[PDB]
């Protein structure tokens, strides 16, 4: 029930809070197999699943800071987190692109070119992540409208086996009303920018659906096994 | 079990 001004400020301070943004990380690369393609890059995969497992780490970080997140059942806490993990850590990375290298920056300033992500273990997955990363550029998304977009992906109601969806529900409709009037305020020449916002999340969702069956994949292709919080979250 | 998402969440 809070003002839609408190709601975004919580929201916009729960992202930031979480996420260092890629003008305050000091940028380094790796010449692992920069320049030729590979099934899986060993080195890039143990890499990058360390990276993702704090990423996850941060994103449950984020979702405890929302409000009434942490007023549902643990069950449907769980339930919710595990259906937006891949949503969550693929818009996270994506908000880190630099278009003229085509390189995306992790949390701790590793930045991987489009052969090394797809190395890493993106695989197929890896053009439609880089074609979302650039159609998010354009819209100069700001930290209170990632962090919005991060909160209406990870509180949906439609999620397999909530206990209680409706409760869900009622939760998101303040965010996506918040999101709304920021939206406006921040940048009223842009009367499309909310709906090509919301139309992320449904881009999202489709990259997340083919992102579960990459895992299957990865899982048979690894040498040891997914780290035990990757595992918690997807499997 | 969810031991460590458990742990983060309580
Ligand atoms: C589906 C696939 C390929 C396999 C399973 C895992 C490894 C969980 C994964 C992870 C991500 C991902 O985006 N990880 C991120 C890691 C770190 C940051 C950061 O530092 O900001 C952001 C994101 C994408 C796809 C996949």
């Amino acid at each position: 029930t809070p003002e839609v001004g408190e709601l975004i400020e919580k929201v916009r301070k729960a992202h930031q809070e979480t996420f260092p943004a890629l003008c305050q990380l000091g940028k380094y690369t790796t010449n692992n197999s920069s320049e030729q393609r590979v099934s899986l890059d060993i080195d890039l995969w143990d890499k990058f699943s360390e990276l993702s497992t704090k990423c996850i780490i941060k994103t449950v970080e984020f979702a405890k800071q929302l409000p009434g997140f942490t007023t549902l059942t643990i069950a449907d806490q769980i339930t919710l987190l595990k259906a937006a993990c891949l949503d969550i850590l693929i818009l996270r990375i994506c908000t880190r692109y630099t278009p003229e290298q085509d390189t995306m920056t992790f949390s701790d300033g590793l930045t991987l070119n489009r052969t090394q992500m797809h190395n890493a273990g993106f695989g197929p997955l890896t053009d439609l992540v880089f074609a979302f990363a650039n159609q998010l550029l354009p819209l100069e998304m700001d930290d209170a409208e990632t962090g919005l977009l991060s909160a209406i992906c990870l509180i949906c109601g439609d999620r397999q086996d909530l206990e209680q969806p409706d409760r869900v529900d009622m939760l998101q409709e303040p965010l996506l009303e918040a999101l709304k009037v920021y939206v406006r305020k921040r940048r009223p020449s842009r009367p499309h920018m909310f709906p090509k916002m919301l139309m992320k999340i449904t881009d999202l969702r489709s990259i997340s659906a083919k992102g579960a069956e990459r895992v299957i994949t990865l899982k048979m292709e690894i040498p040891g096994s997914m780290p035990p919080l990757i595992q918690e979250m997807l499997e | 079990a969810h031991l460590i998402l458990h742990r983060l969440l309580a």
